[PDB]
């Protein structure tokens, strides 16, 4: 009888509405990423859909800058609104400081925005989690921003329905400073071991950055190598 | 594997089996109810235009026995065919959630209707305990007939009794139980046609308790 | 095809059949109830202005038997004609949704009223189990009459008993069951006229449980 | 035409008929209840100042029979006059809507009160099934009297029994049923005066379940 | 007990109110469209109504510009309000950038507008889906905007009550770069195979654009050819 | 349990509150109108009331301009507020464009106003439908604006309790370009066939306009001819 | 279950809260008035109360101007607030137009004010009805403003608990252009025939105006004549 | 089920919340006052309390001006807030008109303030009634302001728990223009006959004003005379 | 069913929410004070807690000025917010009048602030009572401000859980103008007789002021004398 309002605690002291938004994240497809020797990558599973769909607009990975990029999972409407707010806050940060100096408070803008809606009545939170990654003045970065707003900087994570299995794999297999290719293949195996039996891993979008370089997205045939 | 067992149940009892039962009720069951009703009508007046003595307490009215037997066989067949539809609906009750129960409530409503049909098809004596609708006889019609008749036959044969009201009570047992038969057939016609209506309007939600296209919203 | 079966049911039991039953209740049923009531009135005083002996325990009062038989036949006809209206309403109960049930609730209310009429038309002995209204006799009036009379006739004939209160109890059985007949006819008049009111005010929502012109709003 | 039938019912049972029944209850019924109550009072002490033997088990107390008969006739007349008011209210229950039911609830409340009056006017034996108020006797007072007396008369006459408590139980049957009569008359006085209050305060909403002047707001 | 407010998630994590608006879209008549060799078309079914109705104001297809146009399905009131907002945002985009440069962010204005009402209490969403189509600096475009605000650029789609059957047909029959006529007839067959048995396809409004040209609407007798 | 708020959809996807406002329109008396050869008329039934009432203020037909006029049905309070807003919007339109150029967006102002209240909590909609008619730069016009705001331009319609029977008559009898008199008598027969048996058609207010002329209202004895 | 909010329609389409305010008007004492040959009067019943009460402040009739006046019935608090708003709007109309030119839009200001509170949640309407009367540029005027805001100009009416019986009398007895005295006595008989049996008509306040003159209130002994 | 909100009428048409505020007034101690030959007085019962209480701050009578004064009954918090608003409005009236010209619209300011809270949700009304009294340009004045805002000018009244019994006494005993002393003793007898049996009238605060003079408060021993 | 909102009266006419705030005051520890010959003191019981707590911040007595001081009881959060508002209002009073001229309207600022929250929905009241005391232009002062805002100036009182027993003692023992020491010891006995059996009075904070002097707080060993 308490999971009806965003502003009411349980007698345990839980926010079931916030947790249901976290559950709504869990219904989205798995997407992971990690940093390595001078840079970070991202991997995102896509169960291939209608060939009538222009492939340009089903990319879970999105470029928020030439030097910051991210990926979502959850409600598709809230997902797009969020990646928009990430872009706009990147622009405001870049204009008030001359450049995107640190990725961390771009993630802070997004985090405080997503946090605020977990506190006021008449508003529902965002049912999306976001994984930011890029290069700043410090170097390779990797965050995850959840519905409640909580951000944590990692060396590797996932989000989505697989997230537990992928972080379980990486938790016992990941070793830092891999040269880019080896890192990617480790992450591919991580993504593989999250599917259910019988499911064949289709072609996932993967993109990376190295220190001093911009992004690039591996096209489908560079992806096709690591199948 | 669990999904194999669930699929094994659903492939065993499917919608075409249920709908074949519905077609059978839609044609044959109804004219059979009507024929037994007309036989009850005729036997009622046959008893009515008579005056009894000791001799009628010595032989059972085999015509009435046949009418009761036909009604009993009809109620058995109707109850089994109803249990078929019960099983078809019950093996597709989905995972119990606290939301999403729109189609689930349709299944509960249709099962509730079939419950009424089978509680008034299954037999019951005059229980004298229920404040609701007393059930017209059901399965145990020939049983209740022979019991209530045999009591009066014992009292009349023994020396025997001298009450003329006892003899007229035997006559009233005969006419009254045929009357109960024709009442019960009319009510069964009503309830069967109601169930046919409910199934043929709700079968899509009965087979699919909820539709899932979450990939449109969740990706 | 499913729609053909639904159409086959509704074309079989339609609104004009229901309204013909309503016209029959509006004229003939009521004067027949009143005539049986007047016969009960006259027979009650006929029993009242009498003093019984052993001879009245030797023959059943055929006048009272005829009055009970007329009431029994009336209750049978009324119950069958009520079941007709039940079926007419029940074959037009729409698809079970969690909204839109405005007209549906009208159908449930009218069915609830017809349930009261038929639970007080169908017969029941003194069940001594219900805390609600005890049902005036119903279908089994002549049965209950002959049973309760035959017990006292057995006790009076045997040697026979010596209780004068037993003889007066036989007299009271006679007068009392005619009294029960006239009570039941008065209550049946009340309930029938209530049902006629309910149908003639609600028949449009009974036949159309909801109207659909969604093409105006949805295009 | 439908409106002609509705008008035919309402012109048949109108408010002046109901109010004439109310005037009859307001004067005559109450003094008749009181006179039967005083007769019960006197007969109770008449039984009380006595000591019985075998001879009292051989003749029924015709004074008590007359008192019970007067009470029975009163309850019959009261129940019929109550059913009149029931029909007058029930033929003006309007079209069943999900709003506007302010006056409708008044009709349901008054019908509920009349239900209590008639459930405690209609007769019932000691049913031993209801957890509510046990009904003081009602219609079947003389029936229950003669039954419970005739059992003890059989046990006393036969050789006869030897229990003095059986003889005193016969005496207690006599005094106790007159006591039950005077209790029931007191409660009937209470309930009748409550019903007269309810009708005379609510008759305007009873006849007009809702007033309509929508032409002022809707044009 | 949760499908009563726009702002409350289920313990699965669903927004049943948003889904009911999507259901209210489903009660509208089918309308489809696809791009081809230099341009895009639209097709909209109309079950022909009262001859007292001026045919000018029952057109589900509407011109938002000489170079952008769209079609709706759902609530007629919300439908008209939406096509109005599309026109006004087209005007604002055209005045701040000198021309409607890209159709995509016209669709974004409409999308964010429709998205916002799926988040705040005291407001119901729009029970309408919209299919935009036109020519920009890039070329042929084709979007669909749903009640939740989600936009996706396709090569072919439908909306309305048929939508599943039409996209099912196109999913196994559509081949790109058809010359305009052949494309239209393919779409007519698509629209045909969405009706129920016994129903005869009446005359549907169809309109198109090619690169470097404005719109035109095929009049009823040019439509009458492809019956 | 859903017909309580203006902002909640049913699981079918219906707005029962908006529909109940449409039902409240249905309790008003019938009023119809159609265009003809150079102009449009309006007919409105009036069951004649108290002779204490000044006949000047029971006219369901009202002049919003010398060249636009309309008629209502439903709640009389909301009716008057609406015809006021129609007049004021006609004035604002006339002052920003020098003349009431087209009747259509006068009807749009009224339509958007009536639509907005079908969307926000704390507000109930207007239980009135309006039929506009007049002469513009284009010519004869005829709209109907319903509680939800939906406007449609016709050649003939009604509103009110008869509306179905009248549009049913006109749907099989109306032929355009009748000379004014014949048109009026056709509309009188239309209004006649919507009453119930035994009811005698009293004197209804009828008024018209022709291209290049102002309105006039037929007085009661010019009306009395067509009885 | 619907008569709880001002903003919810019944499935018939009624506003029971507005109707309950109309019922709250009905609990007030009867007051009537009519126009005649060059002018209008008002009559108001008063069941005479405590002699401790200064008679100056129990007058149901109130002067809103030297040339407009009115009378109320219902809630006394809302009644006084309304006659205040009538005075203030008379002042604003008089200052923007140099004089109270027409009584009708004074009544409009009051009407729109009372109408607005029948539409928004968090506000209850006014449980008062008002009968305005006076002389303008046109001549004798007579309105009634109800709780819903509906105004209608009459030649005679009442309000209050008697209203039906009084308008029933006037509906079969009133003849226009009576010389003032005869009109008053007709209205007195009208007021008489609305009481219940045994009740004696006490002294009612009555006041009038003629064309070119101000008001006057008949004092109690000029009233005492027509008893 | 309707006595829960300030803004909902009963089907009779009553405001039970307003009436409950009037009931909350009834729990306060009796206070009365009347005018006489050139002036007005006030009397207020006080059941004598803790001797630790400074008697200066238990006075139910309060000076709003040197020429206006009043007394309350009900909730003591709302009581003090009200006498504050009376003082402040007296100051504003005195500064905009040079002097407190008429007591009546000081009472109007207080009345409209108290009335407004009987109309809007989210606010409860004031559970206090106030009896104003003083000398103006006209002369002796005496009002009572109730929770609903209703004001009435009297020649004598009370408020509080006794109010009915006191006004019942005055209704059959009061005769105007008594010389001050005799008036006071009449009011003392009035206050006496409102108590219950066994209760002894303690010392009540009484104060007065005459035309051309300021107030004074009879001190306890001048009060002690009339015991 | 009525003790749920701050804005709803009972049919008696009570405000149970306000009374529950008064109950929440009752759960706090007893604190008392009284005036004497040239000045006032305060006494506050403290059941001695954790020696980890800096004794500086458990003082229920607080200095709002060098010449005004007070003490609270109830909710500790609301208590601190209140003593803050007392300080700030003392500063504003001192700056607009040059000095804290009278303590009474400092108490008025606090009183109106605490009163306002007992009237509006969406706000709960303060569950704290405050006892002000000091020296002004008039002399020794002593107020108590309760949750509803009611202020009363006393010669002696308490607040808290003992309040009834302490005021019961003082009601039969207190005699004014005691020399400071004797007054303190009387108040100590008052505080003693409010405890339960077996409880030993620990060391309570006590502080005072005399006319022409500032405050001082008796330190614990000057307190220790009167044990």
């Amino acid at each position: 009888a308490y999971d009806r309002a965003i502003t009411v605690f349980s007698p345990d002291g839980r926010l079931f509405q916030v947790e249901y938004a976290r559950e709504a994240v869990k219904k989205g497809s798995t997407a992971l990423g990690m940093k390595f020797a001078n840079g970070v990558l991202l991997i995102s599973d896509k169960k291939v859909r209608s060939r009538l769909i222009e492939q340009n607009s089903i990319e879970k990975i999105q470029l928020i800058d030439d030097y910051v990029a991210a990926v979502t999972s959850g409600l598709v409407a809230d997902a797009r609104v969020l990646v928009d707010f990430a872009r706009i806050s990147a622009q405001q940060e870049k204009v008030t400081y001359g450049s995107l100096v640190n990725i961390e408070n771009l993630v802070k803008r997004v985090a405080d925005q997503m946090q605020q809606y977990t506190q006021y009545g008449g508003v529902r939170p965002y049912g999306v989690s976001l994984i930011f990654a890029g290069i700043d003045q410090i170097g390779p970065r990797l965050f995850d921003c959840d519905p409640a707003g909580t951000i944590n900087e990692y060396k590797a994570t996932a989000i989505g329905s697989g997230k537990d299995a992928v972080v379980s794999f990486l938790e016992r297999e990941y070793k830092e400073n891999l040269p880019e290719k080896e890192a990617v293949t480790l992450g591919i195996k991580a993504l593989k071991s999250s599917l259910e039996e019988g499911e064949e891993l289709k072609a996932p979008e993967i993109a990376s950055i190295t220190v001093g370089n911009k992004y690039r997205i591996y096209d489908q045939e560079e992806v096709k190598k690591f199948l | 594997k669990r999904a194999a067992l669930i699929q094994n149940l659903r492939d065993s009892y499917t919608e075409t089996s249920s709908f074949a039962v519905i077609e059978e009720w839609a044609a044959g069951t109804l004219q059979e109810i009507e024929g037994i009703a007309k036989a009850a009508v005729e036997a009622h007046g046959t008893i009515r235009n008579s005056t009894y003595g000791r001799a009628q307490a010595e032989k059972s009215p085999e015509q009435l026995l046949g009418v009761l037997q036909r009604y009993q066989d009809l109620c058995h067949n109707v109850y089994c065919q109803a249990e078929t539809i019960r099983t078809v609906i019950a093996i597709r009750i989905p995972e119990h959630k606290e939301a999403d129960n729109l189609g689930v409530a349709v299944q509960h409503a249709v099962l509730k209707v079939i419950d009424e049909l089978e509680i008034k098809t299954l037999g019951s004596g005059e229980k004298s305990g229920s404040g609701g609708a007393p059930t017209p006889i059901g399965m145990y019609a020939l049983r209740e007939y022979l019991s209530a008749r045999s009591t009066v036959e014992d009292k009349l044969l023994g020396g025997g009794s001298q009450s003329p009201s006892l003899l007229l009570e035997l006559r009233q047992i005969d006419a009254d139980f045929m009357l109960k038969v024709e009442l019960a057939t009319t009510h069964l016609s009503t309830m069967v046609r109601a169930v046919i209506n409910a199934y043929l309007l709700n079968w899509k939600k009965l087979i699919q308790p909820r539709g899932g296209h979450l990939d449109v919203l969740y990706r």
